């Protein structure tokens, strides 16, 4: 009687939501109809029609209606709900104001009445998951306008954001830097936790591990649902050391400012050489911490820790978490913050991670992903900082905001934010 | 303009006899149809490969 | 040549000459030291294979003679000349087929199901219900399928069951990870993204 | 990996490449058109170093043919295997220079060599990473003498990393087919010491010679010619295309081959040689290759080398063989002639092995000897270049498109020099 | 004086079964152990292998050493290492359960030692048992109703060699192991009555 | 319980290495594609495979060795061939260019970016090792990128681990035989840095093995590969201790604490006996005795130098076969007793013996035999001084004139690291003489 609801708005958002929607049926065996091969677990993501088929607890928003036909032409046809994917006409075209004032403003009505009806059904709501690329302007805009809408209806309720930041200098867009700061502005104040999940780093683990040197959207969209069951795994099955949603707020984050976290996971491998080795828990949770396998284009070995919280899957013994933890606390490459004595959160689960056929991944027994909350994650907000005022100096594609609504110090406002975000992380990560 | 093997016939260098019209030859991996001939040529054969 | 031809297994196993083995009975050597020509020594210019062995591919006339050679034992690297397994005393993976299998199994359960003529759900034969698109009207309404014929999803069936301990073989051989040589037009056809394991395997295959 | 590419202008290049990449398609199992037709698997296994890929399976070229006069060209793409090449890498000019070094420098090569620089940046962009570049040209023709210089002093001006190897045509006094030979040889050669990291000289008297005295055929040809260098030239990069004990690039030979930056011109040779009718009659072994290997008249230059003391020899072996009998042959060598090698430099030898042989062969061997007896072929260059500028006769014709007096007195300083601090090693004492 | 061709010809044939070990306490009857026979000089080496989480501190339990059967006061030969037999090792005894798949290999392919392991050498011993009944036919449908009292056509190896043994002939467990194994399709123990009648006579 | 850990680097080491682990795999039942066979299923005793290998759990096993190399060839060549499936496929770190027999390239230039790899595999193969014993490093000296990454992986080893012993087996050039022409230098100067960094230091000059192979073996045209197997059995000989039952074990840790009077001097040489092929050895007794004193003859020292110009300082020697103590004294008390061989007057005692019972084993197509008695010793003396005489007498001719200088002067190195190179094997050659004087 535990439930988690989606919400996947933009065009990356989809075609990741597909990539988990896959995975989460296939993991409780559900076929693409949705209808039992005659065969309480699956509740936490599902609802039943009373007999037969499942509904999945997702919504997808878009305005632009090309992603959405292809779902709905797909293999998954009748899986979804036919009205809870919301389509709309014209697209943002990448512009802030235009998806934030202009157009997005009608859709969140059906939006929110969406959840309305998804809602009042479930009994024990834990909480929304939220899905949005930022380097997109409908993405950026409905995202903040239903963050803001959700925290004035819910309030307490409990909403994580995997957030896909642009990487430093590989970008496909050229005036992302201006949505990316007006979306980190008015989430700032709206989300609870939010993940940073950069392409340039899971590009690299890519090309590094899985030994793919050409890899496209699809194999980025199965890592980031791999993640998303590590995270969502505990919710469903049985484990020694289980960890609700509810259990985040409380643990990964100090002060009510500093909620953006960066993840990893581990092992990824390939099928060639996944068996050449024991994939031993203490040398999967030394890779988990090594620096060039972060989700995130971010060094910690220049900042500080506060937090981390890891999540095991498969058959580890809480002897060898204790003993690698250990190692762990002994390494010296590896400080954490004065004020933080013990940083760490265990999470246990029995069932193994699913491998999907025809794939990238191989099977294996064991799997951890770490979520760490460190002080490293300041030299994002300083470099976007940088390009942001690169632009703004002289006003260049300014007039593209301003005529769709859009005051003109609305820009100051959320520079001044920034930099006080930044000067709170100063502040922070200094010993006493 | 040099003399060429033939794969048709035992590695052998080629003859006026080989060129025939109508049949493909091979000429160092390349593959000819020879399609009309000079009424020159149909001359020097009557006067010629008549045997 | 001597090396890997002589102690045979008949001989090793409840004979007189083991491993090594004072190999004279067998065939004849010229018992170290000796002045005479052995008709193949300053000629063809052997290696390694003591002088025992020297005399005896001599003698036993496996050789090789002339100032041309042809293609196949002109093409053959040291490397694998000399460290040519384990061979002679007591008588390699099965792999590749395995995952071989694999893949045409998998292509057999996906076409095995496209609903062929008319069996789909009642529900199916027109898009979904808020589908947007174009939906011309002077055509024919509801979806017509072709399907596989029935010939074709046999024609994956035997195959797949002669590769379990059939007579076609195991395709090709293929190196792990870190070979830089050509591996046959992964750059000329682009198969971008399809996991260097598999694309040695459908590069080597065209 | 480490692959290079190739660039061949005038036509004595066209003419040596022509014969040079039928010898590797040969040697590769390739088709003349295009198609893998090998046998091992080591056939594709270093097909990179000189090939590139294209749709359908087939091969390409990465050479560029480039010329101040489209005639050669035309003629060497009707060619067996010259449908390879690129018609796109295909590069020429409309006048032609008449053999004049100061035309093909100043004039027509300044402006024609941006095309040509544009699409040599682009193969060398393309490569994964380059190991260097290799010219081949004649320094009797004014517009391979000077323009080649140019692209190559402009090629060294941006990539100063890389190693360059240059296969220099030098005409000799005996066969001189032009009159004007001196100059632009002078000029290419003043050019060539400053940037070309790596010369081989080659002399058409010296593969008459060896085609007479070893080969013994009645009537040689340019063909032949052709074949013998690209042999040579092949063996010195074939360890790099296949395995063997000793491994040795080209960065290899430069830096255990030269002493000192300003001397890098060589003398080469191939080996075994012999006639169709006493082909039969030897056996070949590591002391016959070394013996007829270390005579003089088997380079491929008409420098007497025992009129001198050799500053160091580098020998790649090819085939199958082992390294006792190799290197004990080397040393007996060594100390056998110890009055040709100059004392402190002991152990002035480097010796290399590649496993796979020439087509058709057991054993081979790609010699390159640096030794102070390449000095008279500058002594009578100089001497038949002054001999031309001290009546100020043929000198118009250059000075008349911008250039003066000053340049060729700079370059026969320059060469003077050269000649001099080149022998002064030859005396010295430890 | 050492043997040494002996040592140069049989190094390389190693035996290895496993094994359960009888003897004085009963808290230590269900740990399992892993015998070698180096044919070299007739050696015998004992290990004791320690499934995970068991708590016993598994290890080397007997080196390579070489001793003699008491009461006949000979060296043990490969003869005596047939599975199924117990083998007393100074004070400890074993009983051999399993042998490896290059043993058995080993032993079909060495005859005229190892007479017991050989298939029609086991079959003529059974059939030349026939000779107390008065007829052929007789003997062999008493044989067929007494190895199965229901009438299945597939048995268990116990249900087989309790039959046997209600007969009262005597067999030892190896040329009943060797018959079980050879009679068994699909590699799983499960005795195919019909095949074993068409080979004795149909 | 106990691991230790290899290192290959160069193409010399490449091929020595090989060696080593065929001969380690055929003495460990090892089949080339990792499991025992598939025709034996029960295994689990006798662990001793731990020493060199690990369990991947379930089948195979995994060396614990790391090679090294900028070019290519080799690491494409074994990646194609017999041993394919066996190692790990990121364990052959391959670079893209060559140093070219230039110690500046790969110590300054190129080695900087392949250094990183090196040490975080390093890493991820001590992490598993829990009584790792020490480290094994195989090089080419005369090669530049051999010498410099050797160089600088002992610098950086000396500091991330620090009191862990390192065992170098060097492969010095020959006193008048040579491949190269600019060896020298870089030998110098990798001497120069490993003095301060190597625990022990083997030396390995190929002309004596050639003439081993010449005389013993009766091969008249060898290769490398027969002395790579020489050298691989001399490996399989010193690990033996470490992972077989005798009656007196030796550690490495049993070495620098036995073999080496004084921080500096820590280069030794090795011999070998008996070396005889079946087509004559079986002729003979192969005594304890007579084995022993071939293993003393000069001629057949495993380095071109000669016993007889100076004295002895330890004798670290082991046997392996059928060996008793009694012949085994008996053996020491006539050498001792034999004048050619004199001991240093501060050592009356310098003998260390090691016992192991597993016969040396032979592999197929070798030229070595099977023999149930096999002896390896290891000689620290202060006769290696002519090498090293000969070697300072080459690098000055050279450096007379500042010949091929410009190139290590160009790759980054600065002038004067020759002088201070030299200066230290001029105390090197002071120290070995002072030591070598009676009090
Ligand atoms: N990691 C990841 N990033 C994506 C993916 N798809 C799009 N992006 C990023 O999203 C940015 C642009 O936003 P999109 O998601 O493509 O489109 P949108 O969010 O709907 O916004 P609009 O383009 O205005 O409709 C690009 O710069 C990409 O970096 C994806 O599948 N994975
Ligand atoms: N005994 C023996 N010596 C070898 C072998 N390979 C190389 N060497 C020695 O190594 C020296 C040259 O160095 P190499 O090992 O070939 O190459 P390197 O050490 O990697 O350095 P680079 O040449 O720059 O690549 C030669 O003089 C040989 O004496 C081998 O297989 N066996
Ligand atoms: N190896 C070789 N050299 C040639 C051939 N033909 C001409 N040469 C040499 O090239 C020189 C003349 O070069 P030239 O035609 O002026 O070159 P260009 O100025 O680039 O056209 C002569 O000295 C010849 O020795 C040939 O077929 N092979
Ligand atoms: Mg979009
Ligand atoms: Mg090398």
């Amino acid at each position: 009687m535990r439930e988690v609801i989606s919400i996947h708005v933009g065009q990356g958002g989809i075609q990741v939501g597909n990539a988990c929607w896959e995975l989460f049926c296939l993991e409780h065996g559900i076929q693409p109809d949705g209808q039992m091969p005659s065969d309480d677990a699956f509740n936490t993501f599902f609802s039943e029609t009373g007999a037969g088929k499942h509904v999945p607890r997702a919504v997808f928003l878009d305005l632009e209606p090309t992603v959405i036909d292809e779902v709905r032409t797909g293999t998954y046809r009748q899986l979804f709900h036919p009205e809870q994917l919301i389509s709309g006409k014209e697209d943002a075209a990448n512009n802030f104001a235009r998806g934030h004032y202009t157009i997005g403003k009608e859709i969140v009505d059906l939006c929110l009445d969406r959840i309305r009806k998804l809602a009042d059904n479930c009994t024990g709501l834990q909480g929304f998951l939220v899905f949005n690329s930022v380097g997109g302007g409908t993405g950026s805009g409905l995202g903040s306008l239903l963050l803001e809408r959700l925290s004035v209806d819910y309030g307490k309720k409990s909403k994580l954001g995997f957030t896909i930041y642009p990487s430093p200098q590989v970008s496909t867009a050229v005036v992302e830097p201006y949505n990316s700061i007006l979306s980190t502005h008015s989430l700032l104040e709206h989300t609870d936790v939010a993940v940073m999940l950069d392409n340039e780093a899971i590009y690299d683990i890519c090309r590094r591990n899985l030994d793919i040197e050409r890899p496209t959207y699809t194999n980025l969209n199965r890592l980031i649902a791999q993640v998303i069951s590590s995270l969502t795994a505990s919710l469903r099955f049985d484990g020694a050391l289980n960890v609700d949603i509810t259990e985040f707020q409380t643990n990964l984050v100090p002060y009510p400012r500093i909620h953006f976290m960066l993840s990893s996971y581990a092992p990824i491998i390939s099928a060639e050489k996944a068996y050449h080795e024991q994939l031993s828990v203490a040398e999967i949770t030394n890779s988990a911490f090594e620096p060039a396998n972060m989700m995130a284009k971010c060094d910690p070995r220049h900042g500080k820790y506060m937090a981390c919280s890891m999540m095991y899957r498969g058959d580890v013994v809480p002897k060898d978490v204790n003993a690698s933890i250990a190692t762990i606390k002994t390494k010296r490459t590896i400080q954490f913050v004065d004020w933080c004595p013990t940083g760490f959160k265990v999470g246990i689960n029995y069932q193994p991670p699913t491998v999907v056929p025809g794939g990238d991944l191989a099977k294996v027994m064991r799997a951890v992903c770490m979520i760490s909350n460190s002080t490293a994650i300041a030299e994002v907000f300083s470099r976007l900082d940088h390009k942001f005022d690169l632009m703004y100096a002289k006003r260049a594609f300014v007039h593209w905001y301003v005529g769709e609504g859009m005051e003109e110090g609305e820009f100051s406002e959320a520079r001044e934010d920034l930099a006080a975000l930044e000067k709170d992380y100063e502040e922070v990560g200094i010993e006493t | 303009k040099n003399r060429y093997k033939n794969v048709q016939t035992n590695n052998e260098y080629f003859q006026p006899t080989d060129l025939v019209v109508g049949k493909d030859v091979i000429i160092n991996g390349y593959s000819f149809r020879i399609l009309e001939c000079d009424e020159y040529t149909l001359k020097w054969f009557a006067n010629n490969i008549v045997q | 040549n001597t090396t890997q031809m002589i102690p045979t297994y008949q001989d090793v196993k409840t004979g007189t000459t083991w491993l090594g083995g004072p190999t004279h009975v067998l065939q004849e050597q010229h018992i170290p030291g000796y002045k005479g020509h052995v008709k193949g020594v300053q000629a063809e210019s052997l290696h390694g294979k003591t002088f025992a062995r020297i005399t005896a591919e001599c003698l036993n006339n496996r050789y090789k003679s002339g100032f041309i050679v042809d293609d196949e034992e002109r093409f053959k690297t040291n490397y694998q000349l000399e460290y040519i397994r384990p061979n002679l005393r007591n008588n390699n993976n099965r792999q590749r087929d395995d995952e071989v299998e694999r893949l045409e199994l998998i292509k057999a359960q996906l076409n095995s199901q496209p609903k062929t003529i008319e069996d789909v759900p009642p529900i199916d034969r027109v898009p979904v219900i808020g589908y947007q698109g174009f939906r011309p009207v002077y055509r024919h309404p509801l979806k017509q399928v072709k399907g596989p014929t029935e010939d074709e999803i046999d024609f994956q069936a035997r195959t797949i069951l002669e590769l379990t301990k059939g007579q076609k073989e195991a395709p090709k051989e293929i190196p792990i990870v870190g070979y830089t040589g050509f591996q046959k037009g992964i750059k000329a056809e682009n198969m971008f993204g399809k996991t260097f394991k598999d694309l040695s395997n459908a590069s080597n295959r065209i | 990996m480490r692959e290079i590419v190739h660039i061949q202008g005038g036509q004595c290049g066209n003419q040596i490449g022509a014969k040079f990449w039928e010898v590797i398609s040969d040697e590769h199992g390739i088709d003349p058109t295009g198609t893998y037709h090998g046998d091992s698997d080591l056939q594709l296994e270093r097909i990179n170093v000189y090939y590139n890929e294209a749709t359908g399976g087939r091969y390409v070229p990465r050479a560029i043919l480039m010329d101040l006069e489209p005639g050669t060209m035309d003629s060497v793409r009707a060619g067996p295997f010259g449908q390879l090449f690129r018609p796109d890498n295909f590069v020429f000019g409309q006048t032609g220079a008449g053999n004049n070094w100061a035309k093909g420098h100043y004039t027509e090569g300044a402006e024609l060599i941006d095309s040509v620089l544009d699409v040599v940046r682009k193969e060398a962009e393309g490569c994964d990473c380059l190991q260097g570049f290799q010219i081949t040209h004649s320094l009797g023709g004014g517009t391979g003498s000077g323009m080649g210089t140019l692209l190559i002093s402009k090629v060294r001006e941006e990539y100063p990393d890389r190693i360059m190897e240059t296969f220099s045509v030098v005409p000799s006094p005996k066969v001189s087919d032009t009159v004007v030979e001196p100059y632009n040889a002078t000029l290419s050669v003043h050019q060539l010491v400053e940037n070309a990291d790596e010369c081989m000289v080659i002399d058409n008297e010296a593969l008459y010679d060896i085609c007479f005295r070893t080969l013994k055929l009645t009537t040689p040809t340019y063909g032949d010619l052709n074949h013998l260098v690209s042999a040579a030239m092949s063996g010195v990069t074939c360890c790099l295309r296949f395995p063997g004990q000793l491994n040795s690039d080209l960065r290899k030979l430069a830096v255990n081959l030269i002493p000192f930056p300003r001397l890098h011109f060589f003398m080469i040779g191939f080996a075994p040689l012999t006639s169709r009718g006493s082909q039969q009659y030897r056996a070949l072994t590591v002391p016959e290759l070394t013996q007829q290997m270390f005579d003089a008249k088997n380079m491929m230059c008409a420098a007497d080398p025992r009129h001198g003391r050799y500053l160091t020899a580098s020998a790649l072996f090819r085939g199958r063989m082992s390294t006792k009998e190799v290197d004990e042959q080397m040393l007996n060598v060594q100390n056998k002639n110890s009055s040709y090698f100059v004392e402190w430099i002991p152990n002035n030898i480097k010796s290399s092995i590649c496993d796979i042989p020439p087509k058709g062969l057991k054993m081979a061997v790609t010699f390159v000897g640096n030794s102070t007896a390449i000095q008279e072929m500058f002594k009578r260059v100089a001497e038949q270049f002054t001999a031309m500028f001290r009546r100020k006769a043929f000198l118009h014709w250059y000075t008349g498109e911008g250039m003066d007096e000053m340049e060729f007195t700079e370059a026969e300083s320059n060469m003077n020099d050269l000649v001099s601090e080149y022998q002064q090693y030859q005396d010295a004492t430890a | 004086r050492k043997d040494i061709n002996k040592m140069y010809t049989q190094d390389q044939y190693i035996l290895r079964f496993e094994g359960k070990l009888i003897s004085q306490n009963k808290e230590d009857n269900h740990r399992k152990f892993i015998i070698s026979f180096f044919c070299g000089d007739d050696t015998i080496m004992v290990y004791e292998t320690a499934d995970k989480n068991s708590g016993i501190w598994g290890g080397k339990f007997l080196e390579r050493m070489n001793h003699n059967n008491p009461i006949n006061n000979k060296p043990y030969t490969e003869l005596d290492f047939q599975i199924g037999e117990i083998i007393q090792l100074g004070v400890y005894r074993f009983q051999l359960l399993r042998a490896d798949e290059y043993t058995h290999k080993y032993m079909k392919s060495k005859p005229e030692v190892f007479k017991e392991a050989d298939i029609e050498y086991t079959l003529n011993h059974l059939r030349k048992f026939a000779t107390k009944y008065k007829s052929y036919d007789e003997f062999m449908v008493l044989l067929i109703k007494n190895i199965d009292p229901n009438r299945r056509g597939v048995i268990d190896f116990n249900d087989f060699v309790v039959g046997l043994r209600r007969l009262g002939y005597n067999l030892t467990y190896q040329e009943i192991y060797t018959l079980m194994r050879y009679f068994d399709l699909d590699e799983n123990w499960k005795l195919d009555v019909k095949s074993l009648f068409v080979a004795l006579g149909g």
